[PDB]
């Protein structure tokens, strides 16, 4: 039974950039699909970014060309970098490992 | 010791004793035949009366009748205990072959299994049969020959009774030498036969470089070496007989001289001397066969020990005690890790796959690596290395395998069909328990009666080999028809078909829509329909549960199945 | 006819004729022994103590010396001719499959060629030699015995000469019965072995249904049947002898009675009947073995025709006339279609490849379908089905293979290495043209002196099978050493190294750097570098050139390459 | 010899929709890549539409929810449907088969008013 812990920021001015991190400990970090999901206070959860065994990255749409994601080969940690922030992006962000029906982290709300 | 193995052959005492007592006679016939020679010479053509030998022809025809009759009698009833021992050993060996773990069938010896049951058993049976005929027929020939030599002579028999064991020692010494010479020639043959194989192994690499001209010469060398080895074989082989018979003839010359050196001998009539010479010029078959019989005892014993080694291998484990009735439950994996005996890189890392009750989980895999073997742990073909495959709260190691493998129904493309009645294959191994009124409904329920009633005999049809060659897509239809009648709670559809039958595969899919209304099923998937209705999709990428979700919650999460949904879209 | 079978053993009159002259003596000595047995009875033991009793003791050893020596000479100098005909026939037979079209090695008979040649040749001359010495020394025995029998009696052997055809026909008819009975047992063995092999194939499918017991039932009923067939074998076989033995015994009884019915007897000297009887019973080994020599002529002709079915099969087409000095041209495909001999689905549909000289093309199709075999057409292994593989402005079929296959250089990792010195492999089929001065720096330019020096001798280590076993990646380096020495105009990589090896790769990618500087090169690329630096990448989705073009213009055009670049991102 | 023929329209309104066709002959039509480029008077070629063996769709980053590629398996014919036209899209559209080093039809320019 693994666990993954999130580190992020709080409230920043709009139009800036931020970086969220999730350290996943307790499994084979190289192959397992890592991902980042977000959830509005009213709207349910949804996908944001994904990264694969060969680091084939993939992203949502409303933030395409604006976000980035990668993972350290041995550090066992996934970085999600956010650029050109918008007021609509104020939401609770979560990291995830092994698909959308597996493990989830505590996450953090970001304004 | 030797006495200990008699009870193994105790039920065949009648056959083997008749063999012995009709074998002694076949030897006694020749002995009494030479005995018949002495009156013919001493009195038949020694004395004037012609009636002295009219007694011969009837008695010689009678003795040859009694030799042929016991030849046939003792060959047969030594080829009936030869058969009712090879048969029982083969049957006791195949009954300890259907209980070995599937790993023993890892293709290292798949073809050999028919040979192990046959060639080695034929070897032991034939060797023991031949050995027993030649230590008793020949053994009592020798006893009979020397008994009739004594009754007709004294000094010749005494001289012969000493100088013959010297011929015997000669026979063995010329043999042991031949065996020692021939020992390494198998290695020589292997070495020489390797090279021809190498050159025809890379024929492409010969054409592609224009090098026929420098391969004719190499096979010239190899053929010359092979021929010279064969000539060495022959030259060393043909000094056995022309030497032992020279020793024997020198012994016979000593016999004649030291049987006629003084005037003490020559009391022999013209008949007794012919009888002594006859018996001995005859005695060469026994004195050689009885002496080379030890070439079979150790060889037969070697074959028997080969069979006892192949029998004493590893039984499939059975260290379980529990008995399950019908396990509807949340079968699970937990931290499983597993590597095939004989390989290095593990196939499965830490797994948390979880089949729920009622629901079904689908396995999809891009490279085809690591899926299939999750169906060979949930039925305990291969014991897992590190983990615990829960099933209602227990490890699968603790269930009696005959009561665990009684829960799993393995539908497949490549299911096996025993060459028997269709009414059997749809209720295989349980025809006593299940009546044909169940099959009548079941074979309809899987939509397969349409493929059966078309045949000659219907459900009496021979369906396997030497049978009607049921089509591969319809073997899957029969796999469903079978797994319906069992109505087991854990299902393992392999769906590795890829092959398509128009409307027929549609009827197969409709059947599966009846097969899995229940029955928690771990279906390894290659078809759109099964994944579409799948309840929890679990994708492995060559070693480990990579992504796992449900289709409607997956395809938005780009993951690895979506970027595989594109590839089989 | 038989007159024209002479020249095949033309240089072998010497040994064979010496064997014959020393093989008739082996029968004449057998005759002389019984001839000397005649005087030992009447004159020797009648009224004398010597002159027979002194001759015989040493003359018997003399004749057995003359018997053993002739047996050795006959066997050895007939085996010389046997082996020297086996060697030449097998040499021709092998030299007529280095010129066999590559379809012949389609795995149908790849492993059975060595077995074919060795067993067929070891059988064709063993049977012929056995028949030859079984028609001379088994045929001189009869003539010698009959001579020595007429010389001793004028009428007692007339009955034997009249009677002998009865014995001959009886032996032949009994043997023919046995052979005819032995016919259907091939079918029976097939029927039972097929069932046995089908029985334990589905081990997985027997365990999973819990049907072990109802399986041992079927095997016990198969073993019962097969034992019954074995007993039928033995009962049929064992009565071949005891009936011809009875027939010959009836012959002996008829003779024995006939020697005493009228007053014609009493002209039999007391020992004359002894030698007549002995010469008759000794005549059973020839007369019985002489009838069954047709059973070896038939086997010899069967094996001869068996090999003639192969020594004259289809021969790789040569129907070209032109020659090449250097293929500095642009290989052109056009509308080529090709389906393997023995296959139905077309492996290659229409094609328009136009590999230009001095540049490369990368065959990269994920399906692993069709690219591997656009290297067996340009080099004329499996010929095209429709189309024209133009080379340097001409077709392939207009070109003699001798230089066509000398142009291309089929670099790979699977390059079979001949069991010779390494610096023989580098210049294989050209050892005279290349002096080791060239070969040293050629190993250098293909990066090979490094792993070559670490060997025991230098560029000198026998390297092939049963050699040193170079590493899989060093075999690629030595394949480059060959292809770089030859200086070919058309290069065909195969990039079989899907599993790359580090460090070796540096020197491999470095070596392949020098090889593909010019030298137009169809490269079956799989590694990012070759594809990236190629000039016209070409994909083949299981039947056809799907998407073609240079890389940077191809990643932008998704089609099938971008979707195949991501899988190998 | 494999070849292709392209048919298209002419001057049309801005923001409209059109369908341009391309029929291929001498082809194993079900498996080859097929595509549609566009060539501006000032800019060079650059693919916009692509359909594939398994029948799949890909487009420029700009062209998204804008163009539609489709094919009729039997007709040996492909189509590009254009919706929400823009003045900057006035160019010459080229049918194409079997990769950029494959084949090139006549191409039919379309003018956006
Ligand atoms: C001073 C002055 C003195 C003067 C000197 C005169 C001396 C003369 C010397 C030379 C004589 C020469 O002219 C004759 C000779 O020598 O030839 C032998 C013979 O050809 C050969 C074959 O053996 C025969 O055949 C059968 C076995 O054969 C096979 C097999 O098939 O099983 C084949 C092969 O196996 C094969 O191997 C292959 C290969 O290896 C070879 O490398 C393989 O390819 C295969 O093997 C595997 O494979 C298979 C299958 O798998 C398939 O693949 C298996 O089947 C297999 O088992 C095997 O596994 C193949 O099968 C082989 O290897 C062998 C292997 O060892 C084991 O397997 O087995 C046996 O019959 P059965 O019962 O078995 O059916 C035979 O025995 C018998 O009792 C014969 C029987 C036959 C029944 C007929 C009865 C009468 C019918 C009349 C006919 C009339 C028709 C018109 O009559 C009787 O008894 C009745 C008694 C007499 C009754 C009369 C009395 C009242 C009147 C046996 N027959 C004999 O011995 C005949 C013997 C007679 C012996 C009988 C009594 C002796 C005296 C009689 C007194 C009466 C006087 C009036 O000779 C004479 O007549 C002597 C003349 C008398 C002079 C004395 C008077 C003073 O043996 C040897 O060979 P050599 O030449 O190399 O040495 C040969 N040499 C010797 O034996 C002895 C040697 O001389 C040493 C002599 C030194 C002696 C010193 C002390
Ligand atoms: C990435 C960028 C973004 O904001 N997304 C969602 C945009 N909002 C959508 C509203 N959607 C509500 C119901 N969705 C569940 C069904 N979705 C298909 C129908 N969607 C319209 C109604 C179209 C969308 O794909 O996204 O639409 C499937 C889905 O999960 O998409 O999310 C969603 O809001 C729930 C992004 O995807
Ligand atoms: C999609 C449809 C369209 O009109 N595009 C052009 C957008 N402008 C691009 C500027 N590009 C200049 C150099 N190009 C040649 C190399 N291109 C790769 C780098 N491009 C950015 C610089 C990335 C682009 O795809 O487009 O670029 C290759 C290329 O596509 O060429 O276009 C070009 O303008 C020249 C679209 O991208
Ligand atoms: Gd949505
Ligand atoms: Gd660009």
């Amino acid at each position: 039974q693994m666990q993954l812990v999130e580190s992020g920021g709080g409230l920043v001015q709009a139009g800036g950039s931020l970086r969220l991190s999730c350290a996943v400990s307790g499994s084979i970090f190289s192959i397992i699909t890592l991902a980042w999901y977000r959830q509005a206070p009213g709207k349910p959860r949804e996908n944001v970014a994904t990264i694969t065994r060969g680091s084939r990255t993939s992203y949502c749409d409303s933030v395409k060309g604006r976000f980035t994601i990668s993972k350290d080969n041995a550090k066992s940690t996934v970085y999600l970098q956010m650029n050109k922030l918008k007021p609509e992006d104020t939401a609770d962000y979560y990291c995830n490992a092994e698909g959308p029906a597996g493990y989830w982290g505590q996450g953090t709300p970001v304004t | 010791t030797f006495r200990r193995l008699w009870p193994t052959i105790a039920p065949f005492k009648a056959g083997l004793i008749v063999a012995g007592v009709a074998l002694i006679l076949n030897a006694a016939s020749d002995t009494f035949m030479l005995s018949l020679l002495k009156p013919l010479l001493d009195d038949g053509f020694g004395k004037t009366d012609r009636s002295v030998l009219v007694w011969m022809p009837l008695v010689v025809i009678g003795l040859m009748i009694l030799r042929g009759i016991t030849s046939y009698v003792s060959s047969y009833c030594i080829s009936w205990v030869s058969g009712k021992v090879v048969m029982t050993m083969r049957r006791r060996l195949f009954g300890h072959m259907m209980g070995m773990p599937v790993s023993f069938f890892d293709k290292q010896s798949t073809g050999t299994l028919l040979s192990r049951i046959t060639y080695d058993s034929e070897q032991v049976a034939s060797s023991s049969s031949g050995a027993l005929i030649t230590v008793v027929r020949e053994g009592a020939s020798i006893i009979g020959l020397f008994i009739m030599m004594f009754y007709y002579s004294w000094q010749l028999s005494i001289i012969l009774i000493v100088l013959a064991p010297i011929v015997s020692i000669a026979i063995r010494v010329v043999s042991k030498r031949f065996r020692n010479i021939s020992k390494n020639m198998q290695n020589t043959m292997g070495q020489v036969t390797t090279s021809a194989e190498q050159m025809l192994k890379g024929h492409k690499e010969v054409l592609i470089f224009g090098g026929q001209e420098v391969e004719t010469k190499r096979f010239d060398k190899v053929s010359n070496r092979m021929r010279l080895q064969g000539m060495k074989m022959v030259s060393a082989s043909s000094i056995s007989d022309p030497i032992i018979q020279l020793i024997a003839s020198l012994a016979l010359a000593f016999v004649l001289y030291a049987a006629s050196f003084p005037s003490v001998m020559d009391s022999l009539t013209a008949g007794t001397i012919t009888v002594v010479f006859s018996s001995m010029i005859a005695l060469m078959r026994p004195l050689k066969s009885l002496t080379n019989v030890n070439a079979q005892f150790q060889r037969g014993m070697a074959a028997c020990q080969t069979l006892f080694t192949i029998l004493d291998s590893e039984q499939e484990k059975d260290e379980g005690k529990r008995v399950i009735e019908r396990a509807t439950g949340d079968v699970e994996f937990r931290n499983v890790t597993f590597t095939y005996p004989g390989r290095d890189v593990p196939a499965l890392r830490n797994i948390n796959l979880k089949i729920p009750a009622g629901k079904t989980v689908a396995l999809v895999g891009r490279s085809g690596s690591g899926k299939s073997t999750i169906a060979s742990l949930i039925t305990r073909f291969y014991d897992i290395d590190e983990g615990e495959i829960l099933m209602d709260g227990h490890d699968l190691r603790e269930y009696t395998l005959a009561s665990l493998r009684n829960q799993v129904a393995l539908v497949s493309q490549n299911v096996h069909l025993f060459n028997d009645t269709v009414a059997n294959n749809i209720a295989y191994a349980r025809t006593e328990q299940y009546s044909r009124e169940q099959i009548e409904e079941a074979a309809r329920m899987a939509y397969a009666m349409d493929f059966i009633n078309k045949m000659d005999n219907g459900l009496d049809t021979v369906i396997g080999e030497n049978g009607v060659l049921l089509s591969g897509g319809q073997r899957q239809r029969i796999a469903i028809a079978r797994a319906l009648l069992r109505d087991s709670p854990i299902l393992i559809l392999d769906e590795a078909t890829s092959a398509l039958d128009t409307e027929s595969e549609r009827a197969i899919q409709a059947a599966l829509d009846e097969l899995q209304k229940n029955r928690t099923s771990l279906v390894i998937a290659h078809r759109l329909s099964t994944i579409e209705k799948a309840d929890e999709i679990v994708v492995v990428e060559d070693g480990v549960i990579v992504e796992r979700g449900t289709h409607n919650d997956l395809l938005e999460h780009r993951g690895v199945y979506a970027q595989l949904h594109k590839m089989q879209f």
